[PDB]
DNA sequence: TCATATTATTACGCCAGACAGGG
DNA sequence: CCCTGTCTGGCGTCCTCTCACCTATGA
């Protein structure tokens, strides 16, 4: 089975990508597993915002890396190859893995 | 380099 | 930071890049309990001979824009101050102010 | 039959042959000899570079005729470049000096 | 003692040439003048995954090996077998046997290159891998990371205007 | 623009400098779709993109980034005529000597290595061995060796001894042939002999030995190592009316050379025995020799059905090569052809020319005249006007004819009076009216004859038609002093 | 459909040009 | 060694028009 790991910072974008991937899968092949949402990584950062000194002065940023696990149960001839053509939205790292 | 072009080939052979 | 400091850092990095294979090997030799004493000694001495800037524990992480040694962050390669600026500008992807 | 400007052949950029294919009459070898036999030099130059083979030459010619400027920019026959590629595709190294 | 010889057939009718040769032997009953007839196979198995069945002409591509002796009667017999051009040797008077070591080495190499390729398949970061075994088939991509210990290749074959870095086997892809 | 054309031999570095990519696979096209083969004879990366400024597979469908080559396409990004100038090269596994320098009568490699043609072919077709700087043995350098001569020598001189065969051996011989040294020897041999026959046999060998030293042609450039392939555009693959591709003969030749070269590389991978790779290299030698000049070797190869297929040298030589069929004689635009008839009202500087032929031959002049007046605007409008043939284009036609000569030409032109320039007078009809006296120049009766009309386009050509080729100017035959406008 | 790769007829007429044979 | 039959290659008219016909194989 083809496991697909979508990773992105924007959630909407990721969602869009996932849908597209599903569409790509579903026309060619059959029995797409589904878009399973894994836990989001909220990598936080604190920094001092003064140039020199004021320690209680701080900004707390974060990067929300979202995960989408799409799986394809039956890899056909037509389906797997299709991925190459269907181009998705930018800033979405995909990671397909057969078996 | 015979007919009307003999003047052209005179010119090209002169300008080398 | 100064230009000079930056240059020095760069040099150190270069040295590290150069001498990694040898240094690592030497370290391994020194560690290896199943080895001769004399050999070990030689290795230890050999290491000394190699340049100091060849060590990776010599090089300090500075900001990639300003060269500021302190307040550094690894993910961004930038000092706090610059990082913040980047965030504000939209230049770091995904990064926004966090509240919870 | 008559032809101003029709289709062009594929391997050598010269007009097609025949009537059903809308083609032009073969200005054969003995006619080339008969124009060498006069002093007609520009007539033969446009008869085998502009009117026949050179593609940029004949598009420049068509613009120049519909604008009233009777003038030819000569260039090279493209079938001579085909001769260079066929001789060059052997072990032979033909070139163009200077 | 029967030594080996090489026969040329019309390439493609080789099994039928071998069958007709055995039958001409058992017709003209020179049974003491022929030992075997070899056509060398690699036994390719890939008719399922990727309709191609490991497209590789089973060497030799048109030559029939015959254990034989040399009389002119047996020579006329083998050249009177249909769809046979002739022997391949130094001359046509006394055509040439091969050797001993050559044949031995040939068989060994066949088996090795046969069974299942595994002999230093370190693709490495370069060239261009062509996945065909498994789902993602008929596709090309480069292998950024190579795992010889895990016997896997981290190839990022371009997909939907991007790059999908997956781990495939050496037999799943093609250099 | 350029002076003289220089011809010389092609070095393997020169053939790699011509090239744009090694043609590996023999697979021509897909044949079930429309795409070619990556990477076969008709490649993408090695040559160029079929479509103009397009990646054949998929990227760049506008005019911004002309050149980018993605990994999904392995394609350049230029013009449709860019493939016509680009050529590929086939890395021949086994060396193959040229057929033009081995069988030219006299052979170039026959009078250079001081060896008979018969013996040269024997070794070349894996039927004889040749020695090359053996050593301390009792054997010459040019002297050949047979199976029995080699077998005994093999057991005798097992050490320092070299005896190869084929083009490889030949190449070595040529490669290790001190040209300069031979010159003096040959020159001294010619001055130390009186034999008439020998003198002529020595002067013909030294002439081709000193001429090779005068130029930059090497002795090892005779054998083909990096075979060059002609541009696809020049070996076109067009389908006829139907669903199949009528393929050219050169694609059969190149596809066989590449099939055999792939087989020979695989056998040298597998370490096949001696007789297998000798037959394999011999089939490659005959395949290359059949590609270059087909049929100069024994009976020529054939595809369909028994007729031999046409090779590169047969694209050059003959009545239908490039010289006699496309470079000395060309097919010609602005030209016409019809049956002649008399029309005796003519003056002898003018001929009758039909209105339908006149409106077809003078389409651009009519377009230019129509655009000058202001009747229309764009070119399309003018082409619709003369496609409809309205009432105003005939005055345009009588104003483009008036002082514009045409070249009438009877089809077997033997002397220069068979191309003469007239002024047209328009004819209701479909037959060229030709002034009768002029007929005795053309050898033209009126029993079904046909003549071609040609239009001098440029201005120098109109003046050459009026001042040199006009029919009033040809009243004396150039063979003598007798008048050619004699009343018949 | 997608790689595999070459055999069982003769009947022109000079005219040069190269080649083994022999007095 | 200079004549010599004998064999091998290399020519053989330009232009045009009409029509039909196009590799086998194959688990
Ligand atoms: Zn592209």
């Amino acid at each position: 089975r083809i496991r697909i790991r979508l990773k992105a910072f924007d959630h909407r974008l990721i969602d869009q990508a996932t849908a597209e991937i599903v569409e790509t899968a579903k026309r060619t092949g059959a029995q797409v597993r589904g878009p399973i949402p894994l836990p989001t990584r909220k990598e936080r950062f604190t920094v001092l915002i003064s140039p020199h000194v004021n320690k209680d002065a701080r900004d707390q940023y974060e990067i929300r890396t979202h995960l989408r696990l799409v799986d394809i149960v039956e890899p056909t001839e037509k389906t797997v190859d299709a991925l190459m053509r269907l181009d998705l939205a930018a800033g979405v790292d995909v990671q397909i893995s057969l078996g | 380099p015979a007919g009307t072009g003999y003047a052209y080939h005179q010119d090209r052979m002169r300008r080398r | 930071a100064k230009q000079s400091m930056k240059a020095r850092e760069v040099k150190r990095v270069a040295l590290a890049d150069k001498y990694f294979a040898k240094r690592a090997e030497l370290k391994a030799i020194i560690s290896d309990v199943n080895a001769s004493d004399e050999d070990r000694w030689n290795a230890v001495l050999k290491l000394q001979t190699l340049p100091r800037d060849s060590s990776p524990s010599r090089q300090r992480n500075r900001c990639r824009q300003t060269g500021r040694p302190h307040g550094f962050l690894r993910k961004f390669g930038l000092s706090r101050i610059k990082v913040r600026e980047a965030a504000m500008r939209g230049e770091i992807p995904g990064l926004k102010k966090a509240s919870w | 039959h008559a032809r101003s400007t029709g289709s062009y052949s594929l391997v050598t950029q010269q007009p097609l042959g025949g009537k059903a294919q809308f083609g032009g009459q073969r200005f054969g070898e003995m006619e080339v000899w008969a124009l060498e036999a006069y002093g007609a030099a520009y007539t033969l130059q446009e008869m085998l570079t502009v009117k026949s083979d050179d593609v940029n030459g004949r598009t420049k010619m068509y613009k120049n005729i519909v604008d009233g400027n009777h003038q030819m920019e000569p260039g090279m026959p493209e079938s001579f470049n085909v001769l260079l590629k066929e001789i060059r595709s052997l072990g032979i190294n033909i070139e163009l000096e200077d | 003692k029967k030594r080996w010889y090489v026969v040329q057939a019309f390439s493609g009718f080789e099994g039928r040439v071998a069958t007709s040769l055995r039958e001409h032997i058992k017709l003209h009953n020179m049974e003491d003048l022929f030992g075997e007839v070899m056509v060398p196979t690699e036994e390719v198995v890939e008719i399922r995954g990727g309709q191609r069945r490991k497209s590789e002409r089973k060497f030799f591509p048109g030559y029939v090996l015959v254990q034989m002796v040399m009389n002119d009667a047996s020579w006329h017999l083998v050249r009177s077998v249909p769809r046979v051009m002739g022997f391949i040797g130094g001359t046509s008077d006394r055509p040439a046997p091969i050797s001993d070591k050559e044949v031995d080495a040939i068989m060994n190499r066949l088996q090795q290159v046969g069974d299942k390729p595994r002999p230093k398949t370190l693709f490495e970061p370069g060239e261009m891998v062509r996945v065909n075994d498994g789902p993602f088939a008929d596709f090309n991509g480069v292998v950024e990371e190579v795992d010889y210990e895990k016997s896997r290749l981290k190839v990022s074959v371009s997909i939907f205007g991007r790059a999908t870095p997956v781990e495939l086997d050496f037999s799943q892809v093609e250099k | 623009e350029f002076d003289a054309i220089k011809i010389a031999l092609a070095s393997p570095d020169m053939i790699r400098s011509w090239s744009f990519g090694e043609v590996k696979k023999p697979e021509t096209i897909n044949y079930r779709t429309f795409k070619p083969e990556r990477d076969g004879l008709f490649c993408a990366r090695i040559f160029g993109p079929v479509k103009d400024y397009e990646c054949l597979c998929g990227k760049y469908k506008r005019l911004k980034h002309r050149g980018v080559i993605c990994e999904k396409c392995g394609v350049e990004v230029t013009q449709t005529k860019v493939r016509r100038e680009r050529m590929g090269h086939i890395e021949l596994a086994s060396p193959t000597a040229h057929i033009w320098f081995l069988k030219s009568l006299p052979s170039r490699i026959g009078l250079l290595l001081d060896m008979p043609l018969r013996d040269i072919e024997r070794v070349l077709y894996f039927e004889s061995y040749v020695v090359i700087e053996g050593g301390m043995t009792n054997l010459e350098r040019q002297q050949i060796l047979t199976e029995e001569q080699y077998l005994d020598a093999l057991e005798e001189f097992g050490d320092e001894f070299d005896a190869k065969m084929g083009a490889e051996a030949i190449q070595a011989l040529l490669k290790s042939m001190d040209l300069e040294q031979e010159c003096e020897q040959l020159r001294e041999e010619l001055n130390e002999t009186n034999s008439e026959t020998k003198r002529k046999k020595l002067t013909k060998r030294i002439k081709l030995l000193e001429a090779f030293v005068q130029s930059g042609n090497k002795p090892e450039w005779m054998i083909l190592t990096v075979l060059p392939v002609l541009p696809p555009d020049l070996r076109p693959l067009v389908p006829l009316d139907g669903g199949r591709f009528a393929t050219s003969d050169l694609n059969d030749l190149y596809r066989r050379v590449i099939n055999r070269n792939n087989r020979l590389k695989r056998l040298l991978d597998l370490a096949a025995p001696d007789i297998i790779v000798r037959n394999e290299k011999r089939m490659l030698q005959e395949a290359v020799d059949a590609l270059l000049d087909n049929g100069r070797r024994g009976r020529a190869i054939t595809g369909s059905n028994k007729r031999p297929l046409k090779s590169l040298a047969d694209m050059i030589k003959g009545k239908q090569g490039r010289f006699r069929q496309n470079l000395l004689g060309k097919r010609v635009d602005y030209s016409g052809r019809s049956v002649i008839t008399v029309g005796p009202y003519l003056r002898l500087h003018q001929c009758g020319l039909p209105k339908k032929m006149a409106l077809e031959l003078f389409k651009p002049f009519i377009y230019g005249k129509l655009e000058l007046r202001g009747l229309a605007t764009t070119i399309k409008a003018a082409k619709k006007m003369v496609e409809r043939e309205e009432a105003v284009v005939w005055d345009i036609l009588d104003e483009v004819i008036r002082e514009h000569p045409v070249l009438l030409n009877r089809a077997p032109t033997l002397h220069r009076l068979g191309i003469q320039a007239f002024e047209p007078v328009l004819i209701e009809g479909k037959a060229i009216q030709l002034h009768p006296l002029v007929c005795a120049a053309y050898n033209a009766d009126f029993d079904g004859d046909q003549m071609a009309v040609h239009v001098p386009l440029t201005l120098e050509a109109q003046l050459e038609a009026r001042a040199l080729m006009m029919s009033t100017n040809n009243i004396l035959s150039p063979a003598n002093g007798e008048p050619i406008i004699v009343p018949s």
